[PDB]
RNA sequence: AAACUUUCAACAACGGAUCUCUUGGUUCUCGCAUCGAUGAAGAACGCAGCGAAAUGCGAUACGUAAUGUGAAUUGCAGAAUUCCGUGAAUCAUCGAAUCUUUGAACGCACAUUGCGCCCCUUGGUAUUCCAGGGGGCAUGCCUGUUUGAGCGUCAUUU
RNA sequence: AACCACAGCCAAGGGAACGGGCUUGGCAGAAUCAGCGGGGAAAGAAGACCCUGUUGAGCUUGACUCUAGUUUGACAUUGU
RNA sequence: AAAAUCCACAGGAAGGAAUAGUUUUCAUGCCAGGUCGUACUGAUAACCGCAGCAGGUCUCCAAGGUGAACAGCCUCUAGU
RNA sequence: CUAGACCGUAAGGUCGGGUCGAACGGCCUCUAGUGCAGAUCUUGGUGGUAGUAGCAAAUAUUCAAAUGAGAACUUUGAAGACUGAAGUGGGGAAAGGUUCCACGUCAACAGCAGUUGGACGUGGGUUAGUCGAUCCUAAGAGAUGGGGAAGCUCCGUUUC
RNA sequence: AAAUAUUGGCGAGAGACCGAUAGCGAACAAGUACAGUGAUGGAAAGAUGAAAAGAACUUUGAAAAGAGAGUGAAAAAGUA
């Protein structure tokens, strides 16, 4: 059937570690006995294991990473945003807003009105 | 579309070579290598007057 | 050559395994229409020009 | 392959690509605790990598083989 | 002997295979392929080969990060994961 | 008179016209704005129980995680307490990852799967040798840091 | 495979002035095999000679019109 | 041809003394030596010439007789 | 499709019969990529030629058995020959890329044949401290500094 | 900023357009097979049936296959 991701989330590094050694030894003997066995279906549910755990193991470290560099500057570069080089480029939206001194007073003093030609 | 019939190199071979003096595709071993292209007579080749 | 680079015996490789008629089974399959291996080819026939 | 077994005190195995000598005995010894005597290695014309290790006159290749499981 | 004769000389090779097209262009001499203009750092194209340009341009090959990026920018770029559990 | 040649018809050939069909093309219009050193486009090689290709993917390899759906997949084989279910599927969606060798391609090099250096760490009696694992080392330019050069140059001083 | 309008016996006549066909005569009997080079103005190529084209190209020169280079002058660089 | 590379010499920096202080280009002893290539043809059928084409395509080994001779002719091994 | 029928001078139209299997007409109008014998016309298909030209260079084959449905050609034996060591021998370099080897096997291919095969199908096969590459420099190629160039880039190889 | 452009990209709606020699070169494993040293050049190829129900079985043949039988509305639909 095969291994489960929220099952797997449960564990501990160490535990996940010890999984992963014991499928690898299992698809080890798997692919010995496809040497004689005409089809072999159960390798595909242990290769997707393996990948679960994997998969498991590396959101661990990389969430543990992202604690790590939690409400600082300079994050890493993989745990940074991947919008579009472009996008990643652009001013933020502080910058974008910046005003001087002299506009932010004439949009103070004059602003666009609300009005209707009724009367 | 204004590229139908046109998207290709093709050339006369003059006369001499006791074939009709149509432009003919270059190259070899397609086939497609030696045929005529470009006229309205021509399979594959450009439409009389495209519709515009 | 008999003293060849690995790039080329790497390609060579990969033309040994796709020098194969079709499997079988592939023609049995629902709204099958490939009929046989379009692409076969043969070391007498056409070379692979590296 | 097999006779290689049986007769050279050999025991044959497809190896990944990126693995050189080193590597196949090291993983070898970790992962049958045989020890390795000498390998020979080459490129299969399918691409493969094949390891010829030859075991130590201390380990039978038959039984290693019947413990790994073929045979 | 210009034609049959002098056929049977051939078997150097003036091109090899291209490391960045693969494309048996590389002029073995002058170290540059006649294909792709490796090793320059932008890619050879003409406008007068329109259709070398339609046989190497974008979308000929996999699109491995490209075909993704339309999906990324209809769900505004977002960022996290999905919300729910199941039904 | 037969055979033979020729014409016509029937049946049979050869060949693939005609008719009907069309998950394709072409043209017009509308809406939108999103590639890349956070490594693109493109290239090589590989990956399935049985695949050569197309398509998909990258040693986590026709895929992993997530979310939705709600019982498939299917050419065979196989499995099918998971089927009133955190749950089938070559399903949809997709925001988390993996992403070989490359390529603007960035240690140097590249008709070589060629050759180095730095840090951590492991093994071989090992700062020095060999090897394994992990992480690094391109160029131009900007801001800053530190360390410097120049009788270019200012004060200072037994 | 070349080749093939249809085809295939002559004589003369006329005819685009040398016909297998047209006109007048000669004649004329299935199906064919080996050979042969008279004829098919046989085949091979939109004559390469010649002429025409307000079609070229190679080459030459005191052709027409220019040009790289080079030389000469002035200004600038250019000061004391 | 060049270069990598190996050695020698000149020089004399520095280092070295007790029961052997050191040093040993003498002997023996211990460990390791990665990567990629490696099959086969090499041509009157494996290469190029549209092909299983009398063409073309670099080179090593080379028995006896005759004879001046790797000539021509005959023969042994091997091959067909 | 139809030496069956009818109408129209004609372009054409209609009907019967056979085949066939899913759409299509009459009339009034609109519109065109709207009618073919020719273009050494395009693509594809097909003839006569014609069972014709031919399959004649490299001295050459023969007997028997075995196999097999089938043997001039496969195998084995016997025999006759040839290459005649600058080879029709034994290896290699470019190149090819599995053609190497084994089993199965003969529709296509081997311009006859085929039980054979460089063919078809499925597999097996290439093991290095010492052989090569890898290192060196050669004629040369080429970054850097720097100078040209609108620029793609060019020069230059120790230069300021 | 907007009114303007847009034979590329993405997402849509359409046509007195083409209907497999047409329509894009490509309706199909199409920029594929294939050619060329190379720049480049570059095809052909759609349709059984509603459903494989894709012909069990007998017989002749060494076999392909034939003759039967059978499936199907139809084999005057047998993947030639
Ligand atoms: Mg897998
Ligand atoms: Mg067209
Ligand atoms: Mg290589
Ligand atoms: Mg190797
Ligand atoms: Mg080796
Ligand atoms: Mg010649
Ligand atoms: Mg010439
Ligand atoms: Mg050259
Ligand atoms: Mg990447
Ligand atoms: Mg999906
Ligand atoms: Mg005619
Ligand atoms: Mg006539
Ligand atoms: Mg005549
Ligand atoms: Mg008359
Ligand atoms: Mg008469
Ligand atoms: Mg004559
Ligand atoms: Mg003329
Ligand atoms: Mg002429
Ligand atoms: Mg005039
Ligand atoms: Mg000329
Ligand atoms: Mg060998
Ligand atoms: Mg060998
Ligand atoms: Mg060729
Ligand atoms: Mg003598
Ligand atoms: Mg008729
Ligand atoms: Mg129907
Ligand atoms: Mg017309
Ligand atoms: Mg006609
Ligand atoms: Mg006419
Ligand atoms: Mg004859
Ligand atoms: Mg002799
Ligand atoms: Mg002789
Ligand atoms: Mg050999
Ligand atoms: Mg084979
Ligand atoms: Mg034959
Ligand atoms: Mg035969
Ligand atoms: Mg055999
Ligand atoms: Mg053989
Ligand atoms: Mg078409
Ligand atoms: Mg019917
Ligand atoms: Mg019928
Ligand atoms: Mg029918």
């Amino acid at each position: 059937a095969g291994v489960k991701a929220y099952e797997l989330r449960t564990k501990s590094k160490e535990q996940l570690a010890s999984q992963l050694v014991d499928l690898k030894k299992e698809l080890a003997e798997l692919k010995v006995q496809k040497l004689s066995r005409p089809s072999l279906p159960k390798i595909k549910t242990v290769r997707k294991s393996i990948a679960c755990v994997l998969t498991v193991i590396n959101e661990q470290q990389r969430e543990a990473v992202r604690q790590l560099y939690k409400g600082k500057k300079y994050q890493p570069k993989d745990l940074r945003a991947k919008k579009t080089r472009a996008l990643r480029r652009a001013l933020t939206k502080f910058e974008a807003s910046q005003v001087t001194e002299k506009q932010r007073k004439k949009q103070i003093a004059f602003p666009q009105r609300k009005y209707a030609i009724k009367a | 579309s204004e590229k139908a019939g046109h998207q290709t190199s093709a050339e006369s071979w003059g006369t001499g070579r006791a074939v009709a003096r149509i432009p003919r595709v270059g190259g070899g071993g397609t086939g497609r290598s030696g045929q005529g292209a470009f006229g309205n007579m021509c399979r594959g080749g450009r439409m009389f007057a495209p519709t515009k | 050559a008999a003293q060849k680079s690995f790039r080329i015996k790497q390609k060579m490789a990969k033309a040994k395994k796709q020098n194969r008629p079709l499997p079988q089974w592939i023609r049995l399959r629902t709204n099958n229409t490939i009929r046989y291996n379009a692409k076969r080819r043969n070391w007498r026939r056409t070379k692979m020009n590296i | 392959a097999m006779k290689k077994v049986e007769d050279g005190n050999i025991l044959v195995f497809q190896v990944s690509m990126k693995a050189n000598k080193y590597q196949i005995k090291k993983a070898v010894k970790e992962l049958y605790e045989v020890d390795v005597l000498k390998v020979n290695t080459l490129v299969r014309p399918n691409g493969t990598k094949k390891a010829y290790v030859r075991l130590t006159a201390d380990y039978d290749a038959l039984d290693i083989a019947n413990r790994i499981g073929y045979i | 002997g210009k034609g049959t004769p002098s056929f049977g000389k051939r078997h150097n090779k003036s091109h090899t295979l291209c490391n960045r097209c693969g494309r048996r262009s590389f002029h073995v001499q002058k170290k540059t392929c006649s294909s792709c203009g490796y090793p320059a750092a932008k890619t050879r194209s003409y406008n007068w080969g329109a259709k070398a340009k339609r046989r190497h341009t974008t979308g000929t090959g996999r699109m491995r990060y490209l075909k993704h990026v339309s999906r990324r920018f209809k769900n505004g770029f977002q960022t996290g994961s999905a919300s729910k559990a199941s039904a």
